[PDB]
């Protein structure tokens, strides 16, 4: 009950599919940026930080 | 000769606060402020005693 002229029908479904998954999960996150979240790598310095202007 | 004599008479007597002043010196230079030990550095180039000058 399923010809094989029917095949690349699904074949083409699937690939909308897995094309709709695949560039959502092609991005990723990058390093974090936020000063609040390293701002503890600056504190452990082997000196003071220095407030120049 | 006699320096020596004085040096190694004294030695126990001059080395029982160098302990505590060196690590009052350390904690000075580790925790205070570099621009504290800046202007420390500055009114002692000027001929100040810069501790009579923060205590006024
Ligand atoms: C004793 C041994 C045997 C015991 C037997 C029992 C009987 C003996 C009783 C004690 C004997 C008396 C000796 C005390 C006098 C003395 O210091 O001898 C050395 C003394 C120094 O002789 P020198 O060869 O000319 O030394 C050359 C340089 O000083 C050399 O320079 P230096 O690099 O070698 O350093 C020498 C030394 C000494 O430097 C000196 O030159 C000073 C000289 C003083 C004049 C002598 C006064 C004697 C008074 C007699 C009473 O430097 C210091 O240690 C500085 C001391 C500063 C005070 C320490 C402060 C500690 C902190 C406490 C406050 C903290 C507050 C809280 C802070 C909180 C912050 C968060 O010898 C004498 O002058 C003979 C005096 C008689």
């Amino acid at each position: 009950d399923v010809p094989i002229e029917k095949i690349p029908e699904h074949a083409n479904v699937l690939l909308k599919k897995i094309d709709a998954c695949l560039e959502i999960l092609s991005k990723d996150i990058g390093e974090v940026t936020d000063a609040e979240a390293h701002e503890m790598y600056f504190e452990t310095s082997k000196f003071q930080i220095l407030h120049i202007y | 000769s006699l320096a020596k004599v004085w040096m190694y008479a004294s030695w126990i007597p001059r080395g029982i606060p160098k302990a505590m002043a060196n690590e009052l010196s350390s904690a000075a230079a580790a925790l205070a402020h570099p621009e504290a030990i800046a202007r420390v550095a500055q009114l002692e180039s000027q001929g100040k005693n810069p501790y009579r000058v923060a205590r006024a």
